[PDB]
């Protein structure tokens, strides 16, 4: 099956964390990742994108020190900074385990889908989020998925949770189709 | 480039 073939390709890309950490959830997320479109996954794993599943604080990693005490755009007021953030997305992929879900130090729709797609908008399709043709798409319907001081101000954010309403699971997919009808047809066509 | 998740 195709799920089993998106499982393998990543198994090359997710790299677990050293130490004890929840074995079972971070299955659970790499399922979750599996339900992603083939060629995308396929084009992570060409330019060694890894997905790092991590069992603390992103900024206790060496990559990401240098975000300390710095707030991330778009959550200026929170009161938080990277190092509260559990999710980071873009040239690399980072996550904590056990904050998937909506609520969990973030209100995206699930962490490691948002969070995978910023690499994908990057890596794979060239800031394709920046493009004319989804900045217009953008204009008329980035603040009908809520959050609009964030997803209507921040194309790459509203790119990114569309995308994962798309690939999550069949109601999100169903309730972006009904909500963003041009997004579900741009990421419809982007998969072709 | 990196990017957060919703706040």
């Amino acid at each position: 099956t195709t799920i089993q073939q998106n499982k393998d390709t990543l198994s090359q890309i997710v790299v677990f964390p050293t130490g004890n950490y929840d074995k079972n959830e971070a299955n659970a997320m790499v399922n979750r990742l599996a339900n992603i479109d083939g060629k995308y996954l396929n084009a992570l794993k060409q330019n060694n994108l890894k997905i790092k599943l991590l069992s603390g604080k992103l900024t206790d990693e060496k990559e990401y020190a240098y975000l300390k005490g710095v707030v991330p755009k778009g959550w200026e007021g929170t009161g938080k900074t990277w190092d509260d953030v559990p999710g980071l997305g873009g040239s690399t992929v980072a996550l904590r385990i056990g904050f998937s879900n909506k609520g969990k130090g973030h209100d995206a729709i699930n962490l490691e889908l948002h969070a995978t797609a910023h690499a994908i908008d990057h890596i794979v399709l060239n800031d394709i989020s920046k493009s004319a043709q989804f900045k217009q798409i953008f204009a008329k319907e980035g603040r009908s998925l809520g959050n609009v001081n964030f997803l209507g101000v921040y194309p790459a954010e509203f790119f990114a949770e569309s995308f994962a309403y798309y690939y999550l699971n069949q109601d999100t997919n169903s309730k972006l189709k009904s909500a963003c009808p041009q997004t579900y047809s741009f990421l419809q066509n982007l998969a072709k | 480039e990196v990017n957060p998740p919703v706040p």
